[PDB]
């Protein structure tokens, strides 16, 4: 993807006006710097390969982290899948209005020892289970539940001390693209929920320890990473100026357009 | 699952004319209803069913 | 001479003697739905002369301390002729638009306007917990206006209408990434934008979803001297293009 | 009528007026309790998305 | 087995192992440009040397 | 496996009656919606690939879990192989009358520390043995037994902290298909056992620790997962309405056909 | 078997298991206006699925002392869907019709009905000096009924509704010169008539002129024995065919 | 080595390593339909436009 090269030029005295235009037409001028001054011939070998949509968006970014305790009544974690609780991936995806990609999912699981009271605490290797429930299915209510039978829901098992678990997800949607912005309601009477919460229905993700609480409590933490593959994008958008405040909507507090200086001629 | 963004509508039934019956015939009748799918029906994204329970092993 | 146009749609005509070029969307002209992209399987309705014509909204006054105006686009035409009657009896629909903003003044006035068209312009609220209710987000062919101040948090359901944030939390100078034109009273008299159908689905309901927003923001304010005409109106004219509908039912 | 064979029968009389309603239900083949438990509505409860037409036969 | 060109400033080999097309690697080498739909979205074309309004 | 597409149609006034039929013949009507109303031409690209018998049944499902303790007299576990103690796989397999598949077997083994009394408890890595005895062979009676010599019975060994063990099983049967339902007895005099227990003879699965009880008790738990491959199916069946009560038979308590509403015209 | 039909128009369908033939006008099927007969020179509107469909009017009870009913045809469909909305915004229009009258009873009932369609059925008044006012000549999809007696001259603006004169001063037995069918409860269950556009001008205004009239007259009265069903309704279903409009203006 | 078609909305390679046919992978790509044995199990064929009983 090489860039255009420079063409040599000569002194002119003519009727053609490249520098004069009209910006009132909504049309950006197509002048090169070899029209306003004398240039030399320069062969450019630079490429635009690092600014593609396939290269700008295909990196792993953290979206959530949750904790769950071993020695606890109903100690397990849940998360409703969205991309609006972090500030860095939300600003990158909201440069466009419609997106369409595959996904790559990676989990990072740690553990920590809690202040127990017994002597000679020695625990074996821990095993974790991460379950995905599509919308409409049965959900777990506790740790020893029948809902963890995973007969048709996809799940994964992992033992501590190995490579992190990874899997792929295709373009799961009902429409033809994902929508970052929705200007409308969910009811036909125009009441209630207004915004992007009317389109978010992706499921819930559950996490638990498979072992038993032997002689000491253990507190674990999972971290989730998103990586879009095979990306298409439509209708670009200005970047966000103000800071994000909530998750469901786009409410903000107003702020200035830039920072200030002391004069108009200050360099 | 139930979702107001992807609703499908309503199915009703009305009387066009009456049920006219002779003498020595019972007026009250009955109607049965059936349902199936056409040849363009399809499904996606297999999950679990909410129509079964368990507490302990059988 | 590039300075003259003539647009003919149905039984209506616009004539202009002082104009810039015509901006066409993202390079795409409006067209009907094809057989490869269709999902609703019954036959659509195409009236095509009773709906595809120029409808004129109300007029607003450009004052000196004026901040801006906006319109939600498949909502101002909800009581206009036979276009607003097909929306009530049908469930689906898709439309392209042709917008013509027009404002004239003499050679002794000055000022500049930006006329953009924003797809999916979701707006924010002044109270940080709620969302704005319907009466503030749009009106029936009547402009909702910005203001140069900041709406306080003591109100519950009102739009945050600071102009430099454009209602959406972004910079107002970066709104030129959308298809737009300018009206400069030194040289220009009108602006014309042709927009195709933009959505993530091939058809949509036109009463729960506004998929376009037309904003008019004065960057350079209106100025004149003593003796010149103080009343300057702005008028907007919208024409639907290649409209079709599906799903007949009761009147809603 | 749910613990009976009377749940499948739709009553029909001879009236003294005109334009009365016989039945009515919303078309939700996997969430509405009318079409929930049928042969079509049990296969749909193993999946999440569905698409196509639906036949309704009356005898 | 696909043999591609291996971006420099030499080839490599690639085989697919899974049955679904969502399991492949990223594209990373689809360089295509069309800036005219954003920078010149006008009806009549405008020559650079001619004036904008006649 | 693309679905059929829609054909355009015109207004009719004729003798042909597609909407009128007779459901008394036991024959489902073959009408498309382009016979009862005016349609447009629509090309469908949808596929029926996710509803195949190879895609509906080829997922891993838990069938049993058992525990066994290290510091215990006769501490080991046994299980007679069947698919009728869980509620989610039993309902999926009983949509058909006859089935024929290969198998894939996966085990998930954990451990836990029991409240010992000694100081400085530190145990090495644990090793487990899982043995399969076909019907008729010798069975273990304790942990230090001669029956664990596994000369011809297949067994597996596994050390804690690695990938889970996995193996394949072919279609082992005496008939031509597996039978989910059997309407008959095992005696010719029509006495005694009635039902599916007359056809179940698959063997027993044994589990033990190979290490010795060093200085502290350890309680382990294995979990078993089934995955049918190369599936054929015959004679479909209505799904089960009532809840399962036992394992050997199909006894139930009666329940209503659906849930109720308040009127026949309630939407 | 000639006894079954199936008519499909838009998103609606009629099915019949006991029927006579279909009567087609004067041998002519409805069609659009040609280029040789047109006079209005702007482009017409043809919605063609939103208007050309079956609309069902109210039902009337066939009693024993029952005399007849009538309907004025481009007036009962004046509040029906998108057909009645195109009539309000346009000035001209032309339409053909499809009428389906339906009445069922058992094998133990008897009676006969005549279903005719009369073009330009101008009616008379009971007072010999005046003409009947609008409220008696037609109703909004509600039947106006004849009577077996004679309306007195003491009333001022009322229609003379004696059945044997058919409201027009002619013999009621000679109404079979118009396109018609019979409903005989011994053999028949319905009647279907297809009517083209009949006028002396190619288009006409649909609010000042009714160009068709549908009459249903019981020649043999309804009779049954004790125990049979006493309530017998009659239902009418009309579908416009090949409708087009001209002259957009305000809503009237 | 088998080269197959890799379901999309591109190929892949597959080699078998074991001696028994019960050790292979799942089929997952055998799309075959015969709905007529359940929906129309009658003796004489029935045309849609004709009546059912004559
Ligand atoms: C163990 C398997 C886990 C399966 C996880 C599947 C998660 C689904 C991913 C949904 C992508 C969400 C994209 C953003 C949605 C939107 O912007 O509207
Ligand atoms: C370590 C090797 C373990 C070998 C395990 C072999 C288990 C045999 C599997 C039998 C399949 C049972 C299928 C259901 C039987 C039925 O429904 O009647």
């Amino acid at each position: 993807a090489r860039v255009a090269d420079t063409i040599s030029s000569r002194p002119t005295n003519s009727e053609s006006i490249p520098a004069l235009t009209a910006a009132e037409t909504g049309h950006t001028s197509q002048v090169v710097p070899s029209d306003t001054m004398q240039t030399r011939h320069v062969k450019n070998y630079h490429s635009r390969s690092e600014s593609s949509i396939e290269n700008f968006l295909c990196r792993s970014a953290c979206v959530y982290y949750a904790t769950y305790t071993n020695n606890s009544k109903k100690g397990f974690a849940e998360w409703v899948i969205n991309t609006r609780q972090v500030a860095q991936l939300r600003r990158k995806l909201e440069l466009f209005t419609y997106l369409r990609f595959d996904l790559e999912l990676t989990f990072v699981i740690t553990s920590a020892q809690q202040p127990s009271t017994a002597s000679s605490v020695d625990a074996p290797v821990q095993t974790h289970q991460i379950m995905y429930v599509p919308p409409g299915g049965p959900v777990p209510t506790k740790v020893k539940d029948y809902a963890w039978q995973t007969s048709t829901n996809p799940s994964v098992f992992w033992t501590e001390g190995n490579a992190p678990p990874r899997m792929s997800i295709p373009f799961i949607s009902i429409g033809n693209a994902y929508s970052c912005f929705y200007d409308g309601w969910t009811q036909f009477s125009r009441n209630g929920v207004y915004g992007i919460n009317t389109l978010n229905n992706m499921g819930t993700l559950y996490m638990r320890h498979v072992n038993e609480a032997g002689q000491g409590p253990i507190k674990s933490t999972v971290r989730i990473y998103f990586k879009p593959k095979h990306v298409k994008a439509w209708v670009p958008r200005p970047p966000r100026l103000c800071q994000y405040e909530k998750q469901k909507n786009v409410n903000f507090s107003p702020i200035g357009v830039t920072t200030s200086r002391t004069d108009i001629i200050t360099t | 699952v139930e979702d107001e963004y992807t609703a499908a509508g309503y199915v009703t039934c009305w009387y066009q004319t009456n049920i006219v019956v002779p003498a020595d015939v019972q007026s009250s009748c009955d109607i049965l209803c059936f349902v199936s799918a056409c040849n363009d029906f399809s499904v996606r994204m297999l999950k679990d069913t909410p129509f079964i329970r368990q507490d302990t092993f059988y | 001479s590039d300075r003259v146009r003539s647009i003919t749609l149905g039984n209506s005509t616009i004539t202009t003697q002082e104009c810039a070029n015509v901006v066409v969307g993202y390079g795409v002209w409006p067209e009907y739905l094809k057989d490869n992209e269709a999902t609703a399987e019954d036959q659509p309705t195409q009236p095509d002369v009773a709906t595809c014509r120029f409808y004129t909204l109300e007029s607003v006054q450009w004052m000196k301390n004026s901040a801006g105006w906006w319109w939600k686009l498949p909502d101002a035409l909800s009581q206009m002729g036979l276009f607003g009657q097909n929306m009530q009896y049908h469930y689906l629909g898709r439309t392209g638009y042709t917008i013509h903003v027009q404002c004239n003044a003499s050679k002794f006035h000055q000022g500049c306007l930006l006329v953009v068209c924003v797809p999916e312009a979701e707006m924010g609220c002044s109270n940080l917990n709620n969302t704005p209710e319907f009466s503030e987000l749009s009106g029936g062919d009547s402009a909702r206006m910005f203001t140069d101040t900041q709406v306080g948090e003591s109100n519950a359901k009102k739009v945050q209408t600071a102009v430099w944030n454009a209602g959406m939390g972004v910079g107002v100078g970066n709104l030129t990434i959308f298809p737009h034109q300018w009206i400069n009273l030194r040289t220009n008299n009108s602006a014309t934008l042709v927009m195709p159908y933009i959505n993530s689905v091939p058809m949509d309901n036109m009463f729960r979803h506004n998929n376009l927003t037309l904003m008019i923001i004065p960057f350079v304010p209106l100025n004149y001297s003593e003796g010149s005409s103080p009343y300057v109106p702005i008028t907007v004219t919208i024409a639907p293009m290649c409209a079709e509908y599906n799903g007949l039912r009761l009147a809603s | 009528n749910v613990s009976s064979l009377k749940a499948y029968q739709i009553p029909v009389q001879s009236n003294s007026d005109n334009g009365k309603q016989v039945f009515g239900f919303p078309l939700q083949p996997g969430a509405n309790n009318v079409l929930n438990r049928t042969l079509l509505g049990e296969i749909l409860n193993y999946y999440t998305h569905w698409s196509g037409s639906i036949k309704l036969t009356f005898m | 087995a696909q043999v591609s060109t291996q971006k420099t400033g030499i080839h490599y080999t690639n085989i697919n192992y899974y049955k679904d097309a969502a399991s492949n690697s990223a594209n990373r080498q689809d360089f295509t440009q069309d800036p005219g739909k954003f920078t010149e979205p006008v009806k009549d074309i405008m020559v650079k040397t001619m004036p904008a309004l006649n």
